[PDB]
């Protein structure tokens, strides 16, 4: 939570709050009026919804030019900032780090967490971004759609939020099974590369080749294992997203039509709660991939600090 | 096929032919028996006095006059009965207490509350009886588990620089058994110098613990342990003597009481000349693992060879006489 | 006579009767028996059937007079019922020692069929109401009655001919990690994710893959079919093409009923509502789990894939010839990449290769499928839909140069740092500490620019998607308000609309990456049957 | 936390992976659990079997024709029987033997004769096999009580200028404990000069009584005695490795039989070799006072110094060679 505190800090960063949640509302009112000014001509008005288009339109617009550009912007911000900042404090110093820490304490940013920053960080900011525009996005709407939704929430939502709990954990474990096995094979193939007559040469072929299919075990399992997590993940919350159709789409077949006479909620409830079943999915794995990106920065703080 | 004397799983396969008597007695046999015949013969059983005292009623009540239907000058001798299900159903109505209350005996008909008394005694006595012996059953049955179990095959080595002859025991159940010994038999073709055969001898061997003794203490599995010295009966033979021609299936009994039952029980298995091999060795079975003992039963009897002496061990003893 | 009706209800609720006693009562070697997966299945369909069942129950109770029918109720017994049979399959097949149970599950099976035959007497009218549930329900519970005759066989519990249980032996499993339906939504890992948190994992946690899953089996066979057979593909796709087809046709079973919601959406869109409703609940889950092991299916199969093909890669180079070193350092970093890039190339085209043969069969279905073929704002809207490919793909067209580029870049930026970052006493006592920015801002510049720009041209394309489809839908209603059928607007084709516009608009973005992979896939092909005229070592 | 084999108070913590198989057994098992699901079990077995006559009853009733109420041209085959209730209610009227009376039977209709009669009988043997089993089950449980105790921690000392080597037993009954004796294992890494390693080879230490012998005699505390001498397998081991690295958890058992019950049982305890101390020695448990003899378990373990030789039983061994 410290880079938050201390990288987005490498801006105006709310200049980027509001805009984004320009979205936001523009998507959900959106659709809110193509579900009353539509659906209340389905039941000059065909003019009212030319409005409603319109104020769809250029909400989408403004929306898409906020969210893109403030995106860019930021990531080259932050970028100009910290390489600049960092690197220069660093350069000028005394020797004891600079003869302590082999090597290993600087190329690790730049070459991690700078390329990775333009490249994972700033897509990923955005799809924390679309993720809880969803989230709550859904909240509202069947909170909306239902006159208590809450019912359906309380224990959905929360279990719902202790799975992906336990669920970082496995993020980190088997993420950090892959980055693992992945040096020892590049260690191997070059390694026979260099030998090249020494292995041949020599008659070891054998227990080399065994060496080989060894680390190919071991990586393999350890790919096996992420997809493996992965794609519990997706079926799990999925799964009770299932429950959240059932329970909230079909309780509208009472109080909406039955009771409250009310055909201008179904209509987009049906619509909002599936699509927001499947897109929690995204949701799930816009965090975790957040917070392995968050990674490196959080590991940038050290040379940040360093005298 | 050649020599059978009890089985790979251990049960006694040789039989009695013509002993000179069937082993008189009443109820020792049925609960040695399987579930079908005892639950069945009960209710067969059953079937007999309720048939029995059903009749019974039948008559008496017939030839007392009531039982032929009419109006006034009477009472019945049991309320409301008329033909052979009337009967049937009361009677067994009292033998396991039903009693429906429609229909009734009165005190008129003295010998009708003779008969009702006696049906009453016997019958709660076939229930005592019952019920206590099937007690006896699940107590212990045909199913009781050996739980001990014994290698596939086995071998030899020397320990110590001395031959030795091993066998795995092994435990089906997480449950505790306790008070645990072993004794363990040699069958052999034998005879003596002056001249008499037998069929088989049974001569000891002992398990070498320490301080002697009987038995060894199982909830971990742990090997089996003991000598071939030429003071003992089983010192003489040959590695490639035996493997083919020499006759053996060595015997082997342990006898205990499962924990919780409080009754004593055994399992047995013995070991074809053929079948116990030489010169190899038991894997390491157990291991420490976790935060824990850890034992894999997967390799129970998995084998590897050892650069051993392969000699006779009455050349054994012969080495054991020059070195 | 209603005592047929009632009278189907006494065997099955005998069937549980037994059970629970057996399995309550009850209270580490898994296996698998006879034909399973099959019975899998067909208890699924059938669970399917039984709960379907109460739908008509839930149509007649409502018509019918002094309150709910007594027959309302026997389907909701079986389909109790039925639901524990799988679970005493799977107390007793796991627990092996099938004598006992696997009969008393023929006992329950059998009478069944009386219930059935009631049904045949009954068979009197043919319009199939009720009829056409049951009487399949006839045929399905019968067909599982043979399954579980062929229970008997392959191992042949019962007492017959004393042939015992032959074939009896577990899997090879010993070291392993640490069925059927369970083990489709992932339930197995359970332990995995929770002793995972007990302590951070280890790789003393992790333990060897199974022999089926082991890389030596793998290049095995992968060796021999291609052995038995320049251009691989054909070789490799005929060698792991089974489990490659398997993941297929599922995915296309999965995709294909992907329109569940928009139907639905319809359906209720109407106002028989709740049957809908639930009908649509169990939709959606068999849509989403036969989804994801569909991905499951293609990650494993790659998994395998490109495993085998390290093995193919140092197997091949050492045996050749050594002379080829004339080639040397190309070889070194180039070939490298060949495994490490090109590998992870290869076994990602292969994964969403499934989703390359179906992805169309879904797209053109999903123009198609779109109710409104008479007005004209269908497949003018989705022919932006549609028109959203070169988007992507030239977004590409623009992506790649820029990749490469801040590689070029990078090259100049990261070498100068390594450079200048050694030896930084010596260039202290120097005294420069200096143009090192000349060394790193002007490094930086260029670095600056060719990043810069790009994240630009990049992060536009995204901003395009976020427009198309708020666009798309709108105006499209929209359009329809203006130009045919202006009488009547209705809720159905609209949110229709929505939800086939999300999943449609999912395959589109997919293909804009799956062409990128085909054409890498092929130039992995070429620099691979290159590795194999390499120069070989006579023995 | 290092090693783990019995616990303090002495249960065998250590566990068994996948044998080659649930111990394939009907009522071994049941009695050997814990009270709710025996109890539970039963009490749903009984709805069970009630449910199951229940149902058949009603079935065979309705399709006979009675049971749609009418008034004429009908005998009932259950009288006054009408819905679900009523013949669930009738049905457990008749297995436990309740018998209202209100509810009644005629002969009428033979099936129910027939029904009625298999019902009866296999609720007997419900009845009895229920009955039978949980009378074993009080006879010895999870609760069997291990009175029997032992030392939170043990030591040794030299005894007649030999070293020897504690326990304390104990009962938490005042009543009566009889034919008791002990057998007790050491457990650690052994090896042969042969190379073949196991995971542990119980080997055996007497406890030294007179005459050999297996056991003594328990009401009042007595303290177990033996040996520690080179020919004695345990007696290598120094004061200052043990009680630190070197693996050591001493088990000890004992087997009896608590006197009211006829029933064999044990108890159990190790002892870790960090728990195992030096050269302390046990404070007189008892005493002679008021009229009696009087017995203070508040000091069951208390423990003094002694100024007893500290060496390695190694070197009093080689002080057994020297002096």
């Amino acid at each position: 939570w410290r880079a938050c505190t201390k990288y987005l800090s490498s801006a105006g960063i709310l200049l980027l709050s509001l805009l984004v949640f320009s979205q936001l509302l523009k998507h959900m009112v959106l659709v809110a009026i193509d579900y009353w000014l539509a659906k209340w001509t389905d039941s000059l008005d065909q003019s009212v919804y030319a409005m409603v288009f319109t104020l769809l339109c250029s909400l989408g617009i403004v929306l898409c030019l906020v969210t893109s550009v403030t995106v860019e912007w930021t990531g080259l911000k932050v970028a100009k900032r910290l390489h600049r900042s960092l690197l220069n404090r660093i350069i000028l110093a005394p020797m004891r780090f600079f003869e302590t820490t082999p090597l290993g304490s600087i190329l690790n940013r730049f070459s991690s967490d700078c390329n990775t920053i333009d490249q994972h960080i700033p897509s990923t900011l955005e799809c924390l971004s679309r993720s809880t525009l969803l989230c709550v996005s859904a909240l509202t709407v069947i909170s909306y759609v239902t006159p208590v939704f809450l019912v359906a929430l309380l224990p959905l939502a929360v279990v719902c939020y202790f799975i992906q709990k336990y669920f970082r954990v496995a993020s980190r474990d088997l993420q950090q099974l892959d980055d693992t096995t992945q040096l020892p094979l590049l260690s191997h193939f070059a390694e026979t590369v260099e030998g090249l007559t020494t292995i041949r040469a020599f008659r070891y072929e054998a227990r080399f080749q065994q060496k080989l299919l060894e680390y190919t075990d071991s990586n393999n399992i350890a790919s096996l294992f992420l997809t493996a997590a992965n794609r519990w993940l997706e079926v799990r919350m999925e799964y009770i997203g299932a429950c959240v159709v059932l329970i909230a789409a079909a309780t509208s077949i009472s109080n909406s039509l039955h009771r409250e006479l009310s055909a201008g909620l179904v209509g987009l409830g049906l619509t909002y709660a599936l699509m927001v079943s499947n897109y929690l999915n995204w949701m799930v794995r816009n965090l975790a991939d957040m917070e392995i990106q968050l990674g490196a920065v959080k590991r940038i703080h050290a040379l940040l600090k360093t005298e | 096929r050649r020599a059978r004397f009890v089985s790979k799983k251990g049960n006694c396969n040789v039989a009695h032919k013509n002993i000179r008597e069937f082993l008189q007695d009443v109820f020792t046999t049925l609960v040695d028996l399987k579930w079908p015949h005892t639950l069945l013969i009960f209710t067969m059983s059953f079937l007999c006095s309720w048939l029995l005292f059903a009749m019974v009623w039948w008559l008496i009540a017939f030839a007392h006059g009531d039982l032929a239907p009419g109006e006034g000058t009477n009472v019945p001798c049991v309320t409301s009965i008329h033909s052979f299900s009337s009967a049937f159903l009361f009677s067994i109505e009292v033998q396991v207490t039903i009693g429906f209350g429609g229909r009734m005996v009165t005190e008129e008909c003295p010998l009708a509350i003779l008969i009702l008394i006696v049906q009453n005694i016997v019958g709660l006595m076939i229930n005592a009886i019952m019920l206590g012996c099937i007690f006896m059953k699940t107590a212990q049955a045909h199913r009781r588990a050996e739980t001990l179990i014994f290698s596939k095959h086995a071998v030899i080595t020397l320990r110590h620089g001395r031959l030795c002859f091993m066998l795995r025991v092994g435990d089906l159940r997480k449950s505790m058994i306790i008070s645990a010994t072993i004794h363990m038999q040699v069958v052999r073709k034998t005879t003596s110098p002056e001249g008499e055969v037998v069929p088989l001898h049974q001569v000891d061997i002992p398990m070498e613990n320490g301080v002697g003794g009987n038995g060894i203490f199982l909830v971990a599995p742990l090997i089996i342990y003991h000598v071939i010295d030429s003071n003992s009966p089983l010192y003489d033979l040959a590695p490639s003597d035996l493997h083919h021609h020499q006759d053996l299936e060595i015997i082997v009994i342990l006898e205990g009481v499962v924990e919780t039952t409080g009754i004593t029980t055994q399992a047995r298995t013995s070991y074809l000349a053929d079948e116990i091999l030489w010169g190899q060795r038991f894997v390491p079975i157990v291991a420490e693992e976790d935060g824990r003992y850890s034992v894999d039963y997967s390799k129970f009897g998995n084998t590897i060879k050892v650069p051993t002496p392969l000699c006779t061990a009455r050349q054994l003893d012969e080495d054991r006489s020059l070195l | 006579f209603v005592d047929a009706l009632n009278v189907v209800p006494h065997v099955f609720l005998l069937f549980i009767t037994f059970p629970i006693l057996f399995i309550g009562w009850g209270s580490s070697t898994w296996l698998h028996f006879p034909g399973h997966n099959l019975r899998w299945i067909l208890t699924f369909i059938l669970l399917f059937v039984l709960v379907c069942e109460i739908a008509e129950g839930i149509l007649s109770d409502g018509v019918t007079e002094s309150r709910h029918l007594h027959l309302y109720m026997p389907a909701g017994m079986a389909f109790m019922a039925a639901i524990t049979s799988v679970v005493y399959y799977h107390n007793i097949e796991t627990s092996n020692f099938p004598k006992l149970l696997i009969a008393l599950l023929i006992y329950w099976t059998l009478a069944f069929i009386t219930k059935t035959i009631k049904f045949v007497k009954f068979y009197d009218h043919a319009i199939g109401f009720s009829q056409l549930r049951f009487c399949l329900t006839g045929l399905l519970v019968i067909l599982y009655g043979m399954l579980l005759l062929v229970e008997v066989n392959v191992i042949r519990v019962r007492r017959y001919i004393f042939f015992k249980t032959p074939r009896e032996v577990k899997p090879p499993e010993d070291l392993q990690d640490l069925n059927l339906l369970s083990k489709g939504t992932y339930w197995w890992m359970n332990a995995f994710i929770k002793t995972a948190h007990k302590k951070p994992i280890d790789l003393r946690a992790i333990g060897k893959l199974p022999i089926a899953m082991r890389a030596l089996t793998n290049y095995q066979r992968l060796c021999v079919a291609f052995d038995a057979q320049r251009a691989i593909w054909r070789a490799l796709c005929h060698a792991f093409g089974r489990r490659l087809i398997l993941s297929s046709t599922f995915r296309i079973l999965a995709d294909l009923l992907g329109f569940a919601g928009p139907l639905c959406i319809f359906g209720i869109v109407d106002h028989n509502a709740y049957v809908l409703a639930v009908l649509l609940f169990l939709a959606l889950l068999l849509q989403r789990t036969f989804l994801q092991a569909s991905y499951y299916v293609a990650i494993e199969t790659g998994i395998n894939l490109r495993g085998a093909i390290q093995t193919k890669i140092y197997n091949k180079i050492m045996h050749l010839s050594t002379s080829n070193l004339s080639m040397g350092e190309m070889t070194a970093g180039q070939i490298c990449n060949l495994v490490a890039i090109d590998t992870n190339q290869l076994m990602w085209f292969f994964f969403l290769c499934p989703n390359l043969w179906a992805m169309p069969v879904q797209i053109i279905v999903g123009v198609i499928l779109l109710y409104y073929i008479l007005g004209v704002s269908a497949l003018i809207g989705a022919a932006v839909i549609i028109l959203l490919a070169p988007v992507q793909y030239f977004v590409a067209t623009k992506l790649s140069q820029a990749q490469r580029s801040t590689l070029e870049h990078s090259n100049e930026r990261l070498k100068q740092t390594n450079e200048m970052l050694r030896g930084m006493k010596l260039l202290k006592l120097y005294a420069w500490e200096s143009i090192f920015c000349s060394r790193v801002e002007v490094t930086r510049r260029k670095e600056m620019t060719s990043l810069r720009a790009f994240a630009v041209y990049t992060s536009i394309s995204i901003f395009m998607n976020t427009a198309i489809p708020i666009a798309a839908v709108l105006i499209t209603f929209v359009g329809h308000v203006s130009f045919f059928k202006e009488s009547d607007l209705s809720p159905s084709v609209a949110f229709a609309s929505l939800s086939l516009f999300h999943i449609l608009v999912t395959p589109l973005f997919l293909l804009s990456s799956v062409v990128r992979s085909t054409v890498k896939a092929l130039v992995s092909v070429k620099k691979l049957s290159e590795f194999l005229s390499s120069a070989e070592i006579r023995e």
